[PDB]
């Protein structure tokens, strides 16, 4: 039966461009109905992709070249292989390709050959996006711990525990750095920003509304990528809002309403948010002026947004797209490119829009 | 109802001879005499005794 | 109004039948727990459930009445009906239709009709149902003593001369004035003769001939 | 008869267990709290006037004879003087 | 007379169409005020009677299924699978054999105490006809046929009194039977439209747990789509007077006078008046 | 400065002393002008008084508090797979009740027993809202609209740190499963919070049996997906090393048991630290001390984890108390059964020392009677004496009885008496009286079986049976004749062991075979003893007077007598006529019912049945055919007709009949040929060998039983019946009936639901290996037993 409301119908497409360039290669075995963070990446026009079965490949932005298929998740060398739940996230930086997993293995592939993968045993399940900063691969696991690994062999293994709430939602908060302080989103509605030397003072701040409510299920949660401008950590959370704190370890705090679990883009004075009701809004850096909403996409399982050539393209749950403008947000453009659906976030660099579906089908749509 | 509680045998306490004081009669299940004189059998006030007003 | 239902709640089993006295009686207890007729309808569910074979749910209606007000003036009616709903679980079944002796059945219902009748004849001696409670305690003290005779009747043919002399000694302390004690008294003498305790068999032999039935 | 020694008869144990080691540890001039601590509480007693405890150890296997060891202890009014009467076998 | 005697083997789907359908008292009994969310019921039906020329009829109709109590606004929805393992021992004197009628289906009854009698019953029965003839060199015979049923039940009940109720019930079913051939002369596919109407004087007195339901009935059977190619067919009306009874106690879920008679026609359906009894103590 | 009019006519709605006379404003005035501050904002602000209306001066003063009406009934509309009973019992303790006054306050407490109850089962998107209906003030009820949430779904199960065993082996022993194949039904995504701690202790005990004594589990993360459609759960374990068991050490007071305890705790050299073996030796010492008088001992275990050489020893501190004696053995629950029935099945005697092996022997003895459903022993304790116990049995009676009176009179058939009185207890005295008065139109079958199980006190039984067949079949010729049989029976049984039982007795059997058809298997008996009539005429009468000696032997070791799941039951019924009767023969019949489980919860039970029979003549007799063996039908070989497995006799050439209207089945006439003419019906053989094998399945889609009623199983059964005296030299074209190799196999699925009012068993089977002439049907149904 229906819980609250069904999916919203699709409005009239406008289609003011020619998005005819799209090549489809179904790599891997497909993710399916599993919630993961398997997003593609690019480095010098080399598109990388993976899957939960361990089929890690490499392609090109034009048509697809330098194709090597390795069995990273095998774990068996007797008669067959077995998947090891490769759902960490492909990040290519510094000549190495770091993919996390859900079986305490943080692989590190190469660029040319891509078969030498030293693995480091961690104290949980790697689910966050592995970022690098000055030769340190940060991993936010599912047990609420922070293990930053080296780029050579992972010798430094400092570990700090933030919080562990009962019946949490996720632990895949991608950390960002800001002048040496790696801002790490917690798991119980706390925003932490410690230096990456050995683990400094946490100065935790409760920003979620789980303490106000008596009965909570998954209210205390924060899963964001806090990109900063001028030393301002936004760091929104579930059932909260943006929490635009300073880098100088302050205690002042203000949110408004209605925060989500997805990501957002900072264009300086203008930001663009998503909610659980899936209405793409827009705000400013100081409070908010002309908070416009879009009720045409009510409960359509919306993914994370991304800017591409001035337009904000957002995927859907069946394969449709939403090319939305910036001045008021009325124009839409729905393209039936996939039949399975989009769950991971789309990445876009240097005129190349990359989006991976649930079956492992990358796209290079350009408009 | 039944007609077994009025047609039952009466109770008669046995006696103790010389040499046996019989001190065993020290337990429960005793029937006192509280001047029982009223209605027995089927002709009883089976209706609930509702309380009148003042 | 609650008075429009209680005015039509007089059709009892003597006026209507065994089914109409409950349908307008249950609707005044749940919808008005603290109404005008609070303790009046509680004394009506007890009597209506007694003759309609509604035995187990009427026992829960008994203990509710003492629990919420123990200062009731004529409280002897609810204590007398507690002994009657325990004697309704006695030999009034298809076995009682044939006319058999059910004294060797489960005495849990007959022993439960003794702790309430003992408080009625000792707490309120000048009550109304004091005469019928004493006449009902003679049949209950004879049915419980006849259950101990059937235990010693089985233990004297299988053969257990410690189990026989423990039930008759327990019958001489609990039920000293009944017919089952004088009938199990040769059973206590026979168990002393099967063992080598001839000094104890002459004590029972001097009490059977001293009390000739 | 024919079915005298064919029908199975279970073990019929009666009274309390009387191990022959802790029987001869009691003597005269002993209170009731020490006899009930060593041999245990008696299963049967004499309530008719006096206070005599009967420690009967009776066991009967299936159609193989009856064995009974009776130990009767006659206490006094205070409960200190005991009359030791041990019957190791029945007639 | 060789074609009329061989037409008795082809006239086995017209008699089985009446045996496959039934009333509410033959599959659910009296489904009045039971708080059971899911319960398996026991029901065994057996009829007899020589139709024309001494027909040995010893069919045993059995059915078992569960229910699903789903009350929303007084319009309940029932869902449960039923089986139809009918052993039809119907044969004449000239040819011998039986008929293994195996089937399965489901039912959806939305009956209520207000009188909203709307039931949708659909079942699929695969018939197996095994006969052994002696005249005209036929001998043994074996084929296979299918049958789809769509039972659309209607009716309303008005409460004129406190105990005696009247239920004028109407039935409208649809069949998808087929034919067969010989090998040593065949039929076609037909869709029957057998319907019936009549009132049901139900004297239901469910005061105590002793529930007596003196149910009557003056139903009449007629054919809407009458075929004339089985030679040709014939016309025959039926009479379906039935007086039911039940006594559903916690120890007696039996003692029901279930019978039905007829007055005109060339067929016999059941006995005059006979019942059952059981008791568990 | 007093206020007179303060009691107006709007405060006597719900109370007069608690609402109107709650604060004594009249004749209790103390303050000068603080009357408004002492009653309104001090007392009239908490209970039911929401109005904070400021009172005016002494001319137009009015309070005018409107009391909100009471709640009449809570109608839970739209019961979406939920029960109204468990939804209203939590609302009485936390929430609102019926008839209780609600002064417009309860908005959150109704969401405590309803919305938080949905959070426990998995519905996290619940949006319930209780809105009161428009109705006048008398008995205002409300409607309950239900907005359900998400189902309890589980996406995946993952176990990290399992360096020894794979992650797929652990799900096969987990109670909380993820996905089911077509092999089973249960095991899909059902997330329960109480079931999460169930399989976590199974994972805690899975590594303890293999030797990992240092096995520890970290915190379990139960993560939820955004836009919830599943529930993830991840455990973190930290196993140690596989240790070895060095030796045991039993300390404390053994009370003379120093030889049967140290031999019981003996281990094997080179054995690991098994977790299930420590708790088995913890109970087996407690079971050993209970067989001597010690009812309440005290035993512990101190495992010494030695991480140096990877070894571990255990120290057991046995504290045996004193000898406990039984004071009284009381029984409660026997409403319809007398105390003498429940006392004969007691192996523990009153007034002796408490032997725990004898109490469990008396508990299983009451289970194999078939009179009770649930039995248990509650060993009490006397508060006065420190070594006296009261063994109490709490039994529950079962409806041991069946009164089938399904008689009915047809329009032309006639009176059809079907009296089926059969019970194991007459009035609770142990007497088993079964009266089957099956009086048909001609078949006037009436029997009376009274059996006393305890004629003496040891257990000797004495029974009887008086049958009367009176079977007149004067219409058909399907191996039928005019039969008239009667006779009595006397059976005296006695036990020879705790599980075995023997029996013996006499018996008189009378028969009268009149007007029977001639064939081969029926006239080989008449050619041996008696006369030699002509083979071309009917109505050849024969009257036999038998004097049999019925022996037998019965072994019973079942766990239950009602419908068991464990144990075996072997039966044997034999008889032989004494010298001097009309016929000299014997017959041996054997039965087997073996129940064996293949798991721990007794869900998959393998049942194996075996029926063997044999019978021959003594001194030249030829096995009288009214007491032959018949196979087929139901409960013996499911998948065939009633008594169709066996030899089929060749009919002799007939010459006449009753009327012969040119369709009778008698041969050698104008309707057939003129030679020896075979038949198609079964006549039975002298021997019989039927073996069956079933597999009791788990609970089907019909899951309502309320104790144990429904039972579905699939089977595979064989069987054959051959005539051991059939001459094969005089018959060539006919099949050999002397061959014990014509096995008839069948397979199918059965369904047995043991309801007290419809105790029928129906089964669908398909014979895959049959022979010629055997009439086989698919669906079968009867009562059973």
């Amino acid at each position: 039966e229906e819980d609250v409301v069904k999916m919203s119908p699709l409005p009239t497409v406008e289609n003011q461009f020619t998005p005819t360039t799209a090549w489809s290669t179904s790599v891997g075995s497909g993710i399916g109905n599993f919630y993961s963070n398997l997003h593609p990446a690019l480095a010098d026009n080399v598109v990388y992709a993976a899957d939960r079965a361990g089929l890690v490949k490499a392609l090109n932005a034009d048509d697809g070249k330098e194709i090597w298929s390795v069995s990273l998740a095998e774990k068996d060398g007797w008669f067959s292989k077995e998947p090891a739940l490769l759902s960490g996230g492909v990040t290519v930086s510094g000549g190495h390709v770091y993919i996390g997993s859900e079986k305490a293995q943080v692989y590190a592939l190469n660029t040319s050959d891509g078969t030498v993968a030293w693995q480091t045993k961690v104290a949980g399940e790697a689910l966050s996006r592995p970022v690098v900063s000055d030769g340190l691969v940060l991993i936010h696991t599912s047990n609420g711990q922070l293990q930053a690994l080296n780029e050579a062999d992972g010798a430094v293994k400092w570990t700090v525990n933030l919080d562990m709430p009962s019946l949490s939602l996720r632990g895949e908060s991608a950390p960002t750095t800001a002048f040496g302080a790696a801002v790490v989103g917690g798991d119980n509605g706390r925003v932490s920003a410690v230096l990456m030397e050995q683990g400094q003072m946490i100065w935790q701040q409760r920003i979620s509304q789980a303490t106000g409510s008596t009965e909570i299920d998954r209210l205390s949660d924060v899963d964001t990528t806090p990109v900063v401008v001028n030393g301002v950590v936004f760091a929104l959370a579930y059932n909260g809002n943006l929490t635009a704190l300073d880098l100088r370890s302050g205690q002042i705090m203000w949110k408004r309403e209605l925060g989500s679990v997805n990501d957002f883009i900072v264009d300086g004075n203008r930001i663009y948010l998503v909610d659980q009701n899936d209405r793409v809004m827009a705000l400013t850096i100081d409070g908010g002026v002309t908070l416009w909403t879009q009720s045409d996409l009510l409960h359509r399982l919306l993914t994370s947004p991304v800017l591409y050539n001035g337009n904000l393209v957002v995927g859907d749950s069946e394969g449709y797209l939403h090319w939305i403008n910036v001045e008021d947000g009325r124009f839409v453009a729905q393209q039936k490119v996939d039949s399975s659906g989009f769950q991971t976030e789309p990445v876009a660099a240097d005129g190349k829009l990359l989006i991976q579906a649930k079956d492992g089908t990358v796209y290079s749509i350009t408009r | 109802g039944d007609e077994a509680y009025l047609e039952a045998a009466p109770l008669a306490e046995l006696h103790a001879p010389a040499g046996m004081i019989l001190p065993v009669t020290s337990g429960d299940y005793a029937i006192p005499v509280t001047n029982g004189s009223g209605a027995v059998g089927k002709a009883l006030d089976i209706r609930p005794p509702a309380q009148p007003l003042a | 109004p609650p008075n429009e239902i209680y005015a039509t709640a007089q059709q009892k089993l003597q006026d209507g039948n065994w089914r109409q006295a409950i349908t307008q009686l249950e609707a005044l207890d749940n919808r008005y727990p603290f109404g005008p007729y609070s303790q009046q309808v509680q004394l009506d569910l007890i009597y209506a459930y007694y003759k309609n074979a509604d035995l187990p749910l009427a026992q829960a209606a008994i203990d509710r009445f003492i629990r919420l007000n123990p200062t009731h003036p004529n409280i002897d009616y609810v204590m007398y009906m507690r002994g009657l709903t325990n004697m309704a679980l006695d030999d009034s079944a298809l076995q009682g239709f044939f006319g058999v002796d059910r004294s060797d059945r489960d005495p849990q219902h007959a022993r439960a009709a003794f702790s309430d009748f003992s408080k009625l004849v000792r707490g309120y001696p000048n009550s109304q149902y004091t005469t019928d409670a004493t006449k009902r305690l003679v049949f209950l003290k004879d049915r419980l003593a006849k259950y101990e005779y059937s235990v010693a009747e089985y233990y004297t043919e299988r053969g257990a001369w410690v189990a026989v002399v423990n039930r008759v000694e327990g019958m001489l302390r609990d039920y000293p004035d009944t017919q089952a004690t004088r009938d199990a008294l040769p059973l206590m003498e026979n168990a002393y003769r099967q063992m080598q305790m001839n000094a104890q068999a002459e004590k029972v032999a001097k009490i059977i001939a001293a009390n000739s039935s | 008869s024919t079915l005298e020694r064919v029908v199975y008869r279970p073990d019929i144990n009666q009274g309390n267990y009387l191990t022959a080691n802790d029987v001869s540890k009691i003597r005269v001039g002993m209170t009731q709290q020490q006899v009930a601590y060593a041999l245990g509480t008696p299963l049967m007693s004499d309530p008719f006037g006096t206070n005599t405890w009967f420690y009967v150890f009776r066991q009967q296997p299936g159609h193989e004879g009856v064995t009974q060891q009776t130990l009767t202890l006659t206490f006094n009014s205070s409960g200190v003087l005991t009359n030791i009467d041990n019957k190791p076998a029945l007639s | 007379e060789a074609t009329r005697n061989a037409a008795a083997l082809f006239s086995v789907d017209y008699k089985a169409f009446l045996n496959e359908v039934n009333n509410l008292n033959k599959r659910m009994g009296d489904l009045r005020d039971i708080n059971g969310e899911a319960g398996a019921w026991c029901r065994i039906m057996s009829g007899t009677g020589s139709a024309s020329g001494g027909f040995s009829d010893n069919y045993t109709h059995v059915q078992v299924g569960v229910d699903k109590k789903h009350e929303l606004d007084g319009l309940d929805l029932f869902t449960g699978f039923t089986v139809t393992h009918t052993d039809s021992s119907a044969s004449a004197d000239v040819f011998s054999g039986k008929t293994k009628s195996v089937g399965a289906g489901l039912y959806a009854s939305a009956m209520f105490d207000s009188g909203a009698y709307i039931d949708l019953i659909g079942k699929y029965v695969h018939h197996d006809n095994e006969y052994t003839a002696t005249f005209a060199g036929l001998g043994t015979r074996d084929y296979s046929t299918h049958s789809w049923y769509a039972g659309a039940e209607a009716g309303y009940r008005y409460h004129v009194t406190e105990d005696a109720w009247i239920e004028p019930q109407a039935e409208l079913v649809y069949g998808s039977v087929s034919g067969k051939q010989f090998a040593w002369m065949k039929d076609k596919d037909y869709n029957p439209l057998i319907g019936r109407t009549g009132v049901d004087v139900g004297k239901s007195f469910s005061g105590k747990d002793w529930k007596v339901t003196a149910r009557a009935g003056l139903g009449y059977q007629f054919d809407l789509l009458a075929n004339g190619e089985t030679i040709k067919g014939e016309k025959d009306s039926r009479m379906l007077m039935s007086v039911g009874l039940n006594a559903e106690i916690r120890d007696n879920v039996r003692f029901g006078l279930e019978f039905e008679k007829s007055a005109f026609g060339k067929y016999n359906v059941d006995n005059a008046v006979c019942a059952n009894f059981r008791y568990s103590f | 400065f007093v206020v007179k009019d303060i009691h107006f006519e709007g405060l006597q709605r719900v109370a007069v002393g608690a609402a109107l006379l709650s604060m004594p404003v009249r004749t209790g005035d103390t303050v000068n002008d603080e009357d408004i501050s002492n009653t309104i904002r001090a007392l009239f602000a908490t209970g039911n008084f929401e109005d904070v209306r400021v009172l005016r001066d002494g001319d137009t003063l009015l309070v005018q508090v409107k009391e909100r009406p009471t709640i009449a009934s809570i109608t839970f509309s739209g019961n979406k797979s939920v029960k109204d009973d468990m939804l209203k019992q939590n609302l009485e303790a936390s929430g609102v009740r019926v008839g209780e006054s609600l002064d417009r306050t309860t908005i959150a407490d109704i969401e405590k027993g309803l919305e938080d109850f949905y959070y426990s089962v998995g519905k996290y998107s619940a949006s319930v809202k209780a809105v009161v209906t428009p109705l006048p003030r008398n008995r205002v009820d409300l409607k309950l609209v239900f907005q359900e949430g998400v189902s309890a779904e589980i996406q995946q199960i993952n176990i990290v740190g399992n360096h020894a065993f794979t992650t797929d082996e652990l799900i096969s022993h987990f109670q909380l499963r993820d996905e089911v194949p077509w092999w089973n039904v249960v095991g899909d995504r059902k997330y329960q919070k109480q079931k999460l701690a169930g399989d976590l202790e199974t994972l805690r005990s899975y590594y303890l049996d293999r030797g990992y004594a240092r096995f520890n589990i970290d915190s379990t993360q139960v993560s939820l997906t955004p836009d919830k459609k599943g529930i993830y759960v991840t455990v973190n374990i930290t196993e140690g090393d596989q240790y070895k068991l060095s030796g045991v050490e039993v300390s404390g007071n053994l009370a003379g048991h120093s030889a049967e305890i140290e031999q019981l705790t003996k281990i094997e050299p080179g054995e690991l630290y098994n977790g299930t073996k420590v708790t088995k030796m913890e109970d087996d010492i407690k079971k050993l001390l209970g067989r001597y008088g010690y009812a309440y001992p005290r035993v512990q275990s101190m495992p010494e984890i030695n991480d140096a050489d990877k070894t571990v020893k255990l120290r057991v501190n046995v504290d045996a108390g004193n000898r406990f004696y039984v004071r009284k053995i009381r029984f409660e629950g026997n409403d319809t059964s007398k105390d003498a029935v429940l006392r004969r099945e007691m192996r523990q005697m009153e007034g002796a020392w408490l032997g725990s092996d004898l109490v469990d022997q008396g508990k299983e003895r009451l289970n194999r009677l078939g009179f009770f459903e649930t039995v248990d022993t509650d060993t009490q304790r006397v508060p006065g004496s420190p070594d006296q116990v009261d063994v109490v049995y709490k039994v529950k009676e079962r409806n041991t009885g069946s009164f089938n009176f399904g008689i009915c009179y047809g329009t032309e058939s006639g009176v059809s008496f079907q009296a089926g009185v059969q019970q194991d207890n007459w009035l609770g005295t142990g007497y088993a009286v079964g009266i089957n008065g099956t009086k048909n139109d001609y078949q006037t079958y009436a029997e009376l079986s009274v059996t006393n199980p305890y004629f003496t006190v040891d257990g000797v039984s004495l029974g009887g049976r008086l049958f009367y067949n009176d079977f007149q079949a004067d219409d058909a010729d399907l191996s039928d004749y005019t039969n008239k049989s009667y006779g009595t029976d006397v059976t005296l049984g006695f036990p020879i062991n705790e599980y075995n039982s023997l029996r013996a007795g006499l018996g008189y059997v009378h028969n009268s075979l009149s007007n029977m058809q001639p064939q081969v298997a029926m006239w080989r008996y008449l050619y041996s003893m008696g006369e030699h009539p002509s083979t071309s005429d009917q109505d050849n009468s024969f009257k036999t007077d038998d004097f049999t000696f019925n022996y037998g032997w019965t072994y019973n070791k079942l766990d239950r007598g009602y419908f068991p799941t464990d144990g075996s039951r072997v039966n044997l019924t034999g008889k032989v006529t004494i010298p001097g009767s009309d016929n000299e023969y014997y017959k041996v019949t054997l039965d087997t019912a073996t129940y064996v489980p293949i798991d721990d919860d007794h869900k998959w039970v393998v049942l194996g049945r075996t029926r063997w029979g044999y019978g021959d003549g003594l001194g030249g007799k030829e096995m009288p055919f009214y007491e032959n063996f018949y196979a087929g039908g139901s409960s013996t070989v499911r998948g065939f007709q009633s008594n169709t497995i066996g030899p089929k006799a060749v009919y002799f050439p007939h010459q006449a009949s009753n009327y012969d209207p040119d369709y009778d089945y008698e041969c050698a006439t104008q309707d057939g040929a003129k030679d020896l003419c075979k038949s198609d019906d079964a006549v039975g053989g002298n021997a019989m060998a039927v073996a069956s094998l079933e597999f009791i399945t788990p609970t089907p889609f019909i899951s309502d039983k309320y104790a144990n009623s429904v039972r579905t199983s699939f089977f595979w059964d064989m069987g054959t019946v051959w005539d051991t005296n059939w001459d094969s030299s005089q018959y060539s074209g006919y099949p050999d009936y002397s061959d014990p190799s014509n096995i008839r196999m069948s397979a199918g699925i059965a369904l047995q639901w043991m309801s007290p009012l419809c105790p029928l068993v129906f089964s669908y089977a398909q014979p895959f290996k049959k022979y010629d002439g055997d009439k086989a049907e698919q669906f079968q149904f009867n009562i059973g037993k």
